[PDB]
């Protein structure tokens, strides 16, 4: 009982002081004094590396997930008579399921294994204890703005992510396999409503937001610092995300959508 | 210190955020339990809501058969709002407009100038209408 | 250089607002809320209506509902519905339909106007009301 | 080597416009009508209006006049179908089962359009087989 | 400017070719040669346990999560017609046509994409490749080929996995949660998959991505700079060239098969 | 090896109560539990859509499953297996079976009617008053003429 | 190194019980049967929407399958072929061949009706036959 069989050990104690180190490295990166003229060319600068940077692998696979939509949006329909209903299938798969969890697993595979090897190298050359000693706060210099880059970069990439994967499903389905326009857009315009698929596709966009920064900034922070411990936390980012954008998506749904 | 400084914030960052999927899974006023018995259910099954005027008032909990009688009984409940109703009150099987789950309707009748508590039985009641025996009877 | 990341994010907010425009004008959202007055009206079977049910005169949605109430006393559906303050001419005779768009759409509430002339306000009532019929009396009464 | 890395900067180029061609390639004005339409039914904007069978043009938005409370119904066919006589009538044809619905002196500018043929509502097309 | 423009995209397309050179020479040195199965028995074991033992936990906690989302979005828009006989159709048609070797590519270029490429980054830092080949056999065929043919046979027996997890995942908000007389579910999801259409062209789709993949996360660490930021760059260009890999094929494989 | 005694076994006891869920399908009652049913037959003449583990239901209640569709080799004719439970046994030799249709894609399946009282059915007894299955093409045909 | 060799028999275990999983209860993939059947010829005047590998049916189980549907350019006649096994190998001369739908949303199936004696064989035709229904005639022929 006492041995590893029951008591095992290292396992209460352990990986649930690593939650307080995480509570406690956001509480002091977003509680403090306001400094918003400093912080000013530090959300710019970090805007690109977050936002600007990750768009590439947002566009060119759009048009990738949008068109196989309307691939399998058509054999299926055939014997149903719903050749009308194709952009019933194309907006409201990319406004409620696909969108925001397939764009937060492309944020947490460049930019959220980027922010853990960014803040994983301060530490293995101390640049992040350089920091410290001369007379201001590492936490809100560096972490404090990456945190409120990968907060706003999201939803406004995933915005992108739904309208190329619309226009990918409109190449594949009104140009291809002669499907009239006005019966295309009538299916997604005045089909479709507000507050089901356009307000609750923003709001868990901020969600995600905040579970894949705070994981990538954590791991980051909390590693060892060598030539190994940075790409094991690099790879434990991706699977702690993956696990918390799919895992917070049955938990989402319970309200909305029924 | 790193030991004692962030034992007790795990404590209640762990214990906050499991409370908040206990509030987002939906697990969050009484009723008098009606009973009820039919031939012919159709469609209906637990958690069918129950309806008068068109809008909802209830659900049904469950179904049960007596081996008995071998006929199919409902659990339905309708709250404490809603209680002047006379034993003369027909229960109808309604269809949500043509292709929708199937709820029960409660068809009031005149009132002559008994209320239902615990444990009472509608007696006037009316079963779900097949698609079966309506066409062998008209084209025949 | 410094001078490449001041640029490139004007341009994916530029780009994040006209894929945000187009899910304001291609999608659901078609335009870019003025305060209507309160109807109350009795019926029978109200069906399968719920909140945000169109209201139309001809075809033309002129408002939605609010909400699905119920009399405590009598125990019938009480419907509360809002028009705008443009369609004001509006005499008592009118029957309050319930018809669904199409065949197996949502239902909305329908409305028709009929020609010492009272016309409707804020706050009466509506006698002429036909109630939603079900699917079951229709071949119950077809056969018999 | 300089010299060989810009004489494959032109034959990368001219592969980019071929390649571009192919993708590029499948990526008039509008006289208005009028229509005195009683019960317009499920019909609304951008419907296509097809008189014979082939679409001649789309439904502008829909509105209520304050006077007679009556829709207007007015039309957008293009200037490739001109000749088309004075003694014609617009009718309200569904598609579908969703509800979505489609329409079937000189017109050139301000035509009012008789006999008008509204949408028939299954709701009161019922009532003439039961009474 | 035609001097200066056509020099640096002509700089950078002899560099692009040469990348594909030296991924082309990596694996033809390490498939072709004698026959070393008696050496490679002890070694394509050990490399079987951080493929595909290891990147069973992203996978299986991770399939009732895809399978509980799709089983409940995929309910409630198929009430207005019967919800009887729903459930087995368009569950697991998508996990066999879109779903499933797509979803599970992106978990395993997360997690052993990710993996492959620090550990081989890393084993180039210390000076590992070069002192086996000063020494013995050269590591192209001693460290690369038993970590190229477990990636091949891992996600195509991973797949399986996640779609009979994801299956039964749709088969928990259909069972014993809103039920829709699970009689009725079987014996007629059956009749809609078969053999070369689902079944087989599954694992058709396995083995075109496990080697995309594979080819990509053993070139990024044979090809990284011997440094601590080469390993965390090459790191973060697995995922993204792993991501086009697969979303990419994915519209080549739905147009040529479906 | 002093706050490794209790502080951590509540995890333990936490986890074990939460690691069990609902499952119909898995492990319990597929295979293991189950009910007691015996087998009835019953011969039709137009099953029409009728598939196996079709649900066997009196006005509605689902009381057994449907094993499995044989035929005679002498006369064929499709002849059904029926899996009533032992909960239910008063069933008189009167009953009739009536298949009805229940959706839009052919959909069928067996609505048993219970007689009014006889004889108690045992484990292998067949029962003769079946109904045949309603097809459209019958239907339609017998309004024109 | 035992630990690394007992997990992977474990995890070739659960790849297995994976593939039960589909080929068993998802889908039935269990038998090959080396198909033992045989094939006849038919001909119809109009098929419908009869597709390939269309179920034949007698009385509503399902048993036997349709190949190849051909139109021969004599007459313009359709040429349809059944896949029957070799069980069932007692059919009466006066079978009719009927086109029948699983329904009203399911597939265009064909019902073999028993008739009252030439015992068919290998590579024969079926002289009786029935074509299906036409939904342009019975709206004529109800106002007519
Ligand atoms: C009665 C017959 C019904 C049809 C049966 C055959 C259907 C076959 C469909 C399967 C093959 C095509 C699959 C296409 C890809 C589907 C994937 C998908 O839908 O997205 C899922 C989840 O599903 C959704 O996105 C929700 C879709 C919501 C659909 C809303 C209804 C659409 C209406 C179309 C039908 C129109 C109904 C009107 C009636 C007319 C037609 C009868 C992704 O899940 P994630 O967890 O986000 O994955 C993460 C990793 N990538």
């Amino acid at each position: 009982l006492l041995n590893a069989l029951a008591s095992l050990g290292h396992k209460g104690i352990k990986t649930l002081r690593t939650f307080g180190r995480a509570g406690l490295m956001l509480f002091n990166a977003l509680v403090g004094k306001p400094e918003f003229r400093k912080h000013a060319p530090l959300l710019v600068r970090q805007l690109y590396n977050v936002g600007v940077l990750s768009m590439l692998i947002i566009v060119v696979s759009g048009v990738f997930i949008g068109m196989v939509l309307g691939l399998q949006g058509y054999l299926v329909l055939t014997t149903y008579s719903a050749e009308t209903s194709l952009g019933m299938l194309v907006a409201l798969s990319l406004l409620r399921e696909l969108g925001p969890v397939v764009a937060a697993l492309l944020f947490a595979g460049r930019a959220g294994s980027a922010l853990t090897a960014e803040i994983g190298l301060m530490r293995a050359t101390e640049q992040l204890s350089s920091m410290e000693m001369m007379a201001v706060d590492p936490l809100r210099r560096v972490i404090s703005p990456r945190f409120w880059a990968g907060v706003i970069s999201l939803p406004l990439l995933t915005v992108i992510f739904v309208a190329v994967g619309i226009w990918g499903g409109s190449l594949v389905g009104v140009s291809w396999k002669g499907i009239d326009s006005g019966f295309f857009w009538s299916a997604m315009q005045n089909a479709v409503d507000w507050r089901m698929d356009l307000v609750n596709c923003l709001i868990k966009s901020v969600v995600f937001a905040i579970t894949v920064t705070w994981i990538s900034l954590f791991n980051g922070y909390d590693a060892i610092p060598t030539s190994a411990g940075i790409s094991r936390a690099t790879t434990r980012t991706v699977v702690h995300s993956s696990l918390a954008v799919l895992g917070l998506d049955f938990v989402l749904t319970a309200l909305m959508f029924g | 210190q790193t030991k004692k400084n962030e034992i007790w914030v795990g404590i209640f960052l762990l214990a906050a955020l499991l409370a908040a999927l206990f509030v987002c899974l939906k697990a969050a006023e009484p009723t008098y339990t009606l009973y009820a018995t039919f031939d012919n259910i159709g469609g209906l099954k637990a958690r069918s809501p129950v309806s008068i005027g068109g809008v909802v008032v209830g659900r049904v909990a469950d179904i049960t058969l007596d081996p008995k009688t071998y006929l199919p009984r409902v659990t339905l409940e309708i709250e404490q709002r809603y209680n002047h109703i006379p034993d003369t009150s027909s229960l109808s099987i309604r269809t949500s407009g043509l292709l929708g789950e199937q709820y029960l309707a409660l068809n009031v009748g005149f009132e002559d100038p008994a209320i239902l508590k615990d444990g009472d039985t509608i007696q006037d009641t009316k079963s779900a209408m097949v698609l079966e025996d309506l066409i062998g009877q008209f084209l025949y």
